[PDB]
């Protein structure tokens, strides 16, 4: 890993960026297994779980920007951020700040 | 009377109830012998809470499952367990041993997936 | 207080269910349930209507309260024109269920206003004479139904259904199994004259069902203390808001257990170890009491009984672990985990552990077994049904020949649970990696 | 909700939950309540000072381990119930019934209910608390067994004046966990550790280790001094024994009787001010438990050839006298071992004397059979193995000075 991470910046520095990559490349092939070698949604929940973690921090506003939230709690972010959209449960408002249902 | 409830009835039931049955599915696409014993089961729920341990959105659900978000109460390792057995939809053979006690499925293998899915 | 006294035993008496018929708790999620069952109980005694039903339900699912209250609102005005013959599958076994309705229908006649007199064969025949101004309904409550579905012969089956096709008394058979399949169990000739009535009872489906089914038990709609008017808006504050304590209890239970006698195990010690109205508020918002009785639940488990051991106690578990882990079957004896709790006692001490001799670790093997940590191998253990428990108790086993020194066992835990279950203080954390 | 609470050591929410759901109220009253927990966890002391600073309950006591089967436990419950009722209120004449008729699970519900319908001529509703101390520790028990006691209360009548009430002590976890989805009010039990286990066997042994016969004459022929006497044996016990005996009442409460009297002869005049020099002159009872408290040259070499026919393969047996030992020894043939015998043996055919010595090393259980009821001993298809340890069949050939390690090297 310390040699996949210089030849990424090949910079004069290593930043956070180019130890991130290195892992990936590594992830990729030493996963998927533990003590045997050899769908998401209902089965492994993420999809259930993190419609009630999103919308809570936006709930506890009005009682935001997308980088706040971000910060607060990300491909998994904006996929759910569409699926509140189409059951009228939040407001785009543009790409600066989210708004609430009213 | 021609329909089913069983499919309706999985898709009813707790996340921990839930889990059992994706679980014990998944063993069974990995060896193919139907009959997974109650210590696989168990090493494959763990399995898959630490797929992604590292972000915040999964280890909410950790410190429930094990800890019931309390401190004082260690780290777990009965309910689901035999409230599936008198719905005549799990089979469990009479054993002492909570590890190699081989557990069967009674219902059909098409049904139960679909109940998986639809959560 | 004489205040805080009448409010905490109107709040008890709610959750365990007692209330008169006239201030029944109704769910909001079960009312569409007991709708359906009142009308087959209005149509039978009121209309004289030959009714069966079996009910199909997981356990603990308001099946036998809903028809408890069933037939406490219908005595309360049409008292004389039913009785109340009830069941058992448990109790009542195959030869002992013909006795038991002779039995029932002698007292019940005689409350309105003989059959269970001879032997076994005397009482069916004056049973097939009664069942088989207006009449009078003998409504059967039948639990745990499936017990009586066998394979082999559905006799009580058979003639329970008879009564109700071709016969004209008006029978109501309201039966209560948990099997979600119990249109199988039935024969051929017993499953024709049902009139295949399965009323499935729902389940808690969205969060919402849970926190009405709570706020509905926990509601005094009486003036019978002066602390009903402070409690409710105390209550209905926690409730509301979704940041409280209460409603974080009921979304981890709604998610994990689901079942609303579950959550009332521990709502009950809440109220009544408080001493007075000040304590009631504080416990009820803080939920200090509620994380107490979860440890106490998860605390005679293989998690608990871990922390409980001294030293030499987690040194052969942990020894007899390392045995069973690098075998192909997992089968080890009292031989083979001395010989590595030998090595690791040598080896520690190289780098002052009092070795224990072969003579002293007996007790502390027998310690163990009773404790649930080594299990026989190949080992049925408890029987199912009383007939296996009578024919292994005549049976001489292998194990008990063979001394205890030779006896195969099994581990309950394996090596890599019991390195998550320790903490990295203790000095024989370096021998659960392998 | 109106009782006392006693105060129990270390007992503190387990006696705050008995007074939650025992009360003197039906209408608030758990129809089933399972005290879970193993041994030396206090569920039987915690249960006896509840009921004894409340006179107002009336709890009915019942042992299942003392009837070994299930039919006696039937019979016990209504002989047990009838003559708790009749001390109870004797200006009420009821009818005595054959508490023998109970034979099945139905006439239970029948002769409970014949005793209830004389009860009505009271004006209150009185409990009957019918506790059974160690329901799972019953012989012949099943998993059937448990589903008709809680359903008991179901086939009673409402308009009770007396309702009858279940306790459960049960001592194993995974007979609770079968019956989880009833939704039974548990109260654990967890056991001590090593801080409450000294304080409870002080507050219990003190008042009966300085009142007794040895420590009173020994003071004569060489009572807060007693106390830290007596305080200071049980706190060496626990700490040289923790290892051995663990966590359990039972067993540190044997160790110490079984060192009392040794314990109190080797005071003398200047150890009673000096626990220094009083460790130093009794070692010997904390550094061991102390434990607890002639055959044939024939039956000797018997047992030699039966170790080795038990523990190696006949394939290679004509190449020596021409760790397999950790496992389950195998069965062999009267005449396989004959043969092996008879060339271990020094300087002789099978007479009768070899038989008569190899049928007593049966009766003494020290070689096992297929059989063990009703064993034929002729019959060609009954194979026998050997039933001694390696380290029993070893101080057996070293009287004799028989070689026996090199025979598995
Ligand atoms: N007569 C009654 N009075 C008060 N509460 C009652 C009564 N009958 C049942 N209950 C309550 O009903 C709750 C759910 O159990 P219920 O008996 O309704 O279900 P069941 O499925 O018929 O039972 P089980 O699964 O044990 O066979 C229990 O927690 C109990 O408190
Ligand atoms: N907290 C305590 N304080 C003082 N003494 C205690 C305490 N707990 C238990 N004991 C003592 O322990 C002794 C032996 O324990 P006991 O047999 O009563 O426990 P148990 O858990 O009910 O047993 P079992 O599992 O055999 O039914 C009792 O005589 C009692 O005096
Ligand atoms: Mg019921
Ligand atoms: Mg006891």
């Amino acid at each position: 890993m310390i040699r996949l991470a210089e030849a990424h910046a090949k910079k004069n520095v290593v930043e956070l960026e180019d130890v991130q990559e290195a892992v990936r490349l590594i992830r990729s092939a030493i996963k998927d297994y533990a003590t045997d070698p050899k769908v998401q949604t209902g089965k492994s929940v993420i999809q259930r779980k993190l419609q009630e973690d999103l919308s809570r921090e936006i709930m506890n506003v009005l009682k935001m920007s997308f980088n706040e939230l971000i910060k607060q709690i990300s491909s998994d972010i904006q996929e759910a951020l569409s699926r509140l959209q189409q059951e009228d449960k939040v407001i785009v408002l543009g790409e600066g700040v989210r708004r609430s249902v009213r | 009377t021609l329909n089913s409830h069983v499919i309706t009835f999985m898709t009813r039931l707790s996340f921990t109830a839930k889990l059992f049955i994706y679980a014990l599915l998944n063993l069974m696409k990995k060896n193919g012998s139907q009959e997974q014993e109650l210590g696989d089961i168990v090493d494959e729920i763990k399995l898959l809470i630490e797929v992604n341990g590292s972000n915040k959105f999964v280890m909410e659900i950790a410190k429930t499952l094990f800890q019931q978000g309390s401190d004082n109460i260690s780290e777990q390792l009965d309910f689901v367990l035999n409230q599936l057995l008198d719905a005549g939809i799990l089979f469990k053979q009479t054993m002492k041993n909570d590890r190699i006690c081989c557990v069967k499925l009674n219902i059909s293998v098409e049904e139960a997936k679909r109940a998986m899915n639809e959560d | 207080d004489p205040g805080f006294g009448s409010l905490q035993r109107r709040l008890l008496q709610q959750l365990y269910g007692t209330l008169p018929t006239d201030e029944k708790i109704i769910f909001t999620y079960l009312q569409d349930c007991q709708q359906e069952i009142d009308r087959i109980i209005k149509q039978s005694i009121i209309q004289k209507e030959s009714h069966s039903v079996i009910l199909v339900g997981p356990r603990q699912s308001y099946k036998t309260y809903l028809l408890d209250y069933e037939l406490s609102l219908l005595q309360q005005s049409y008292k004389e024109q039913f009785i109340t013959i009830r069941l058992n599958g448990f109790i009542h076994s195959e030869q002992t269920a013909i006795n038991g309705i002779a039995t029932q229908l002698e007292q019940q006649l005689q409350k309105i206003h003989t059959i269970s007199s001879g032997s076994l064969t005397e009482v069916f025949e004056k049973i097939l004479l009664l069942l088989d101004i207006t009449k009078i309904t003998v409504v059967f409550i039948f639990d745990e139904i499936d017990t009586f579905a066998g394979p082999v012969r559905q006799t009580l089956l058979y003639n329970l259904f008879d009564m109700v096709e071709h016969s004209r008394v008006p029978v109501c058979i309201f039966g209560c199994t948990t099997k979600l399949n119990i249109l199988e169990y039935l024969e051929k000739r017993v499953k024709s004259r049902f009139s295949q009535r399965v009323i499935y009872m729902p389940q808690i489906q969205n969060l919402d069902d849970m926190v009405d089914a709570v706020r509905n038990l926990l509601t005094v709609r009486s003036e019978i203390s002066p602390w009903v008017s402070q409690w409710n808006e105390t209550l209905e504050k926690e409730l509301s808001d979704p940041r409280s304590n209460l409603n974080r209890h009921i979304r981890m239970n709604f998610e994990t257990f689901r079942s609303l006698p579950t959550l009332k195990n521990s709502i009950i010690p809440l109220v009544a170890t408080s001493k007075n109205f000040g304590s009631l508020c504080t416990a009820i918002k803080s939920c200090s009491f509620l994380d107490i009785y979860n440890k106490n639940q998860l605390s005679n488990n293989l998690t608990g009984r871990l922390q409980s051991l001294s030293d030499l106690e987690l040194a052969i578990l942990i020894s007899a672990a390392r045995v069973a882990l690098r075998a192909k079957d997992g089968s080890f004896n009292f031989n083979l985990a001395y010989a590595e709790y030998e090595k690791m006692i040598k080896a520690i001490n190289s780098r002052t552990i009092k070795l224990w001799l072969k003579k002293d670790v007996k007790n502390v093997w027998e310690n163990l077994v009773q404790l649930d940590f080594f299990t026989e191998k190949s080992a049925v253990g408890l029987r199912d049904n009383a007939t296996a428990a009578f024919y292994a108790s005549n049976y001489q086993f292998q194990g008990t020949m063979i001394p205890f020194d030779l006896r195969s066992y099994q581990m309950q835990i394996i090596l890599q649970e019991l390195r998550r279950i320790i903490p990295k203080s203790n000095m024989y954390y370096s021998w659960t990696q392998l | 909700m109106n009782v006392t609470t006693p105060e129990v050591a270390f007992r503190e929410y387990q006696t705050n939950c008995l007074a939650s759901y025992i009360s003197a109220d039906p209408d608030i009253t758990p129809s089933n309540l399972i005290l879970q927990g193993y041994s030396g966890t206090g569920k039987t002391y915690t249960l006896k000072k509840y009921f004894n600073a409340n006179p107002n309950l009336h709890a009915v006591w019942l042992e299942p381990v003392e009837l070994v089967s299930w039919k006696p436990l039937l019979q016990a419950i209504a002989r047990t119930v009838q003559y708790k009722l009749k001390t109870l209120y004797p200006n009420i004449p009821t009818t005595d019934y054959d508490p023998l008729q109970v034979e099945e699970p139905f006439l239970l519900v029948k002769t409970l209910h014949n005793i209830f319908v004389q009860y009505e001529s009271l004006q209150e509703k009185t409990c009957l608390f019918l506790i059974l101390d160690g329901f799972d520790s019953l012989q012949d028990l099943d998993a059937a067994l448990f589903n008709k006691y809680i359903k008991l209360n179901e086939l009673l009548p409402k308009d009770s004046k007396i309702n009858i009430k279940f306790i459960y002590t049960m001592l194993e976890t995974s007979f609770l966990q079968r019956y989880s989805t009833h939704c039974i009010p548990t109260v654990m039990f967890p056991r001590y550790n090593v801080d409450e286990v000294s304080t409870i066997l002080v507050m219990s042994r003190c008042g009966e280790l300085m009142e007794d016969s040895c420590l009173r004459k020994r003071i004569i022929e060489e009572d807060d001094q007693f106390q830290n006497v007596a305080a200071n044996f049980i706190h060496l016990i626990v700490q040289a024994f923790h290892s051995y005996t663990g966590n359990d009442i039972f067993a540190l409460n044997d160790l110490i009787d079984f060192k009392w009297p040794k314990y109190v002869s080797r005071i003398t005049k200047e150890n009673i001010f000096e626990p220094l020099a009083l460790y130093k002159s009794a070692i010997k009872l904390f550094l061991s438990t102390d434990d607890n408290l002639d055959l044939s040259i024939i039956s000797k070499y018997l047992l030699i050839a039966s170790y080795i026919c038990s523990y190696l393969e006949p394939r290679y047996d004509a190449s020596i006298f021409s760790n397999p030992r950790y496992l389950q020894p195998s069965l062999f043939a009267i005449e396989r071992l004959l043969a092996i015998f008879q060339a271990i043996f020094p300087i002789m055919k099978a007479n009768i004397e070899v038989f008569q010595n190899l049928s007593e090393l049966h009766t003494l259980k020290l070689i096992a059979t297929t059989m063990n009821k009703n064993i034929d001993y002729l019959s060609p298809k009954v194979r026998w193995k050997v039933n001694v340890p390696w380290e029993i069949i070893k101080e057996i050939s070293e009287s004799v000075h028989f070689n026996i390690s090199d025979y598995f090297s």
